């Protein structure tokens, strides 16, 4: 029941020295633009209803 | 917990749900998010009958 | 170098993403497909 409220999304844990920031976040936005979210989405979380 | 592991120097990446906030992001950098959902209310439902 | 910080309905895209920086996002969006709304015994 109830409605969104103080929206957020998720995030991953790096030191604030590791130089993966951009060679992951990237990578991230091209799974996410190409459809691969929305794959993962409906193969994880979608299995069946009520 | 994780955030503590994570800065001892034991664990470099995490791949886990974590919900972004500021004072998680004042010690730790943070990437995009892989999606947006906030917080809701769980209760059990009851089935009248008579 | 016209400007140092640009605000606006800026969608983020792999484009602009290294050739520019942002900060994190406030509102989030996508796309989305806006269509008209279509007119529509005892069994169940
Ligand atoms: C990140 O990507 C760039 C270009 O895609 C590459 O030159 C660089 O080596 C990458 N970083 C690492 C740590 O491999």
């Amino acid at each position: 029941t109830g409605e969104l409220f103080f929206r957020s999304g998720f995030g991953i844990g790096m030191r604030k020295d590791s130089p993966w920031k951009q060679n992951v976040s990237l990578s991230i936005l091209k799974s996410h633009e190409n459809g691969f979210m929305e794959d993962l989405d409906k193969t994880w979380v979608r299995y069946q209803e009520c | 917990g994780m955030m503590g592991e994570l800065l001892s120097g034991q664990a470099d990446m995490i791949v886990a749900p974590l919900t972004i906030n500021n004072e998680r992001a004042q010690y730790i950098e943070f990437s995009k998010p892989f999606k947006y959902q906030g917080l809701t209310i769980l209760v059990k439902k009851e089935i009248p009958r008579s | 170098q016209r400007a140092v910080m640009a605000v606006g309905s800026l969608t983020i895209n792999e484009e602009r993403s290294e050739v520019v920086d942002f900060s994190v996002p406030f509102v989030e969006t996508g796309i989305s497909v806006m269509v008209s709304r279509s007119n529509g015994f005892l069994e169940p």
